[PDB]
């Protein structure tokens, strides 16, 4: 899946 | 609880060496723990219960996805049936990802949400109340997936309410909560003018208070508004 | 048995989903299900198996080492008494990583080694016998480090004496269990040169058979040679 | 630590 910014660590 | 015989100090300095080892799992139980003393969340006590759940929630948050991958990939028109351990695995995976939102939703509830009175807690705290629901909406499919996207939405929008109110459009928190909700909307709740109106009126009101700040306010809004600069571009 | 329930052939399939997913812990549980089956391990499981537990004790040993770090600094001539907290919690993970190798060197005892016959599947347990040993030589400070030692090398020995009786010198387990045993030599045992001239003679040995091997053969060993020679490098 | 080179996944 593209997975779009959200806030904090990207950790998936 | 598994901590309730441990110092309210020593959990949060546990929680501390736990971030800098990557024992994140550790730093979520420990954080727990500091909440269920009962004694509301410092600002960098909120940070880092924050970083460890999502660090949690991620890593089950990227699992799902490769294991629904394979099942969706399983169900296609000449795939071999290969009996029900994709779904079966995929399933436990998600469960324990509901659980662990299920947990954060709890904290939040019970009590954390109805002791912030500042809007830096509060609204902190009902960006996680709609980001917990965001991640539960994710992987809902039954009867109750417009309900779960509903709470998110109220969460996120009782949030929005207050930081338009209560904050300047360049704080961090704020900014960090329209990130969130435009994304709520592009993918969650199939608004994608929405998100794009969202995010480009959240960048364009921070761009013009960013002359307020100093240099490392400047640097915290900065960092927050090119995320929103990064969708904004893939959305349009 | 937590597993009991479940196929041998499911968990098989399960441990392999966990693998895509980088579900380590769940890849590890189920292949130790898998082992409590009672069959003999193909080399593929074998692989499964020791890919699982590595990954599951990798995060532990990083882990470990940070902490350790910070406890060693706190007791430095000028650090300020922080209370047992870094202790406790480098002691928790400690316990947890002993564990894991308990967990490992218990299904190698029962009964995975007594009933591997051939050399390729042998050496590999015996290989695994001394490396997680060697994981709880890396973190024993008591009156058993010595035993411990002593465990991992007599291990290594017996999969080293099998490994130049049956294998040829290219063959990836013989060069990955001789890299191992060359580590354990330089930093467990405090034998350096014993590390640099086992090295040196496997590399040596393993290039002057590179010539019988088919190309797909020819770059499984090479990828070990190179980790051979990357040690070298830093010991010489 | 400098951690030298050993067999399978670098996990840590
Ligand atoms: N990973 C962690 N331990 C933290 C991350 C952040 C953070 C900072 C800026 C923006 C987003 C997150 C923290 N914030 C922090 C620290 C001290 C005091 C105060 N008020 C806030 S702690
Ligand atoms: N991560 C995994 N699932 C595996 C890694 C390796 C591997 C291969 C070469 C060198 C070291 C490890 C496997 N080996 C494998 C596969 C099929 C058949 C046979 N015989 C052996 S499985
Ligand atoms: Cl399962
Ligand atoms: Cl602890
Ligand atoms: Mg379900
Ligand atoms: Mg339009
Ligand atoms: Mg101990
Ligand atoms: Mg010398």
């Amino acid at each position: 899946k593209l997975m779009f910014k959200t806030e904090g660590p990207d950790s998936d | 609880g598994a901590m309730g015989s441990m110092e309210r100090a020593s959990l949060i300095q546990k929680a501390k060496l736990a971030e800098q080892a990557e024992r994140y799992e550790d730093m979520a139980a420990f954080m727990k723990g500091a909440v269920e003393k009962g004694e509301e969340l410092s600002c960098e006590e909120r940070n880092l219960l924050s970083v460890a759940y999502k660090n949690v929630v991620g890593g089950q948050r990227a699992a799902w996805r490769v294991l629904s991958s394979i099942e969706q990939k399983s169900n296609e028109e000449g795939s071999e049936e290969k009996g029900p351990e994709v779904r079966e695995y995929r399933e436990k995976v998600e469960t324990e990802l509901q659980g662990v939102c299920d947990t954060v939703l709890g904290l939040l509830d019970s009590h954390l949400i109805k002791e912030a009175g500042d809007a830096e807690s509060r609204v902190f705290y009902l960006k996680m109340k709609g980001d917990y629901y965001r991640y539960l909406a994710e992987v809902a499919t039954g009867d109750d997936k417009k309900r779960i996207i509903d709470s998110a939405r109220s969460a996120y929008q009782e949030a929005m309410d207050i930081s338009k109110k209560e904050m300047p459009p360049t704080n961090p928190i704020r900014l960090g909560l329209a990130l969130n909700f435009s994304v709520f909307h592009y993918e969650i709740a199939n608004s994608p003018e929405e998100a794009i109106s969202l995010a480009k009126t959240t960048f364009d009101e921070a761009m013009a208070d960013l002359h307020t700040l100093s240099e490392d306010s400047y640097k915290d809004s900065t960092l927050i508004m090119q995320l929103l600069r990064d969708n904004l571009t893939l959305w349009t």
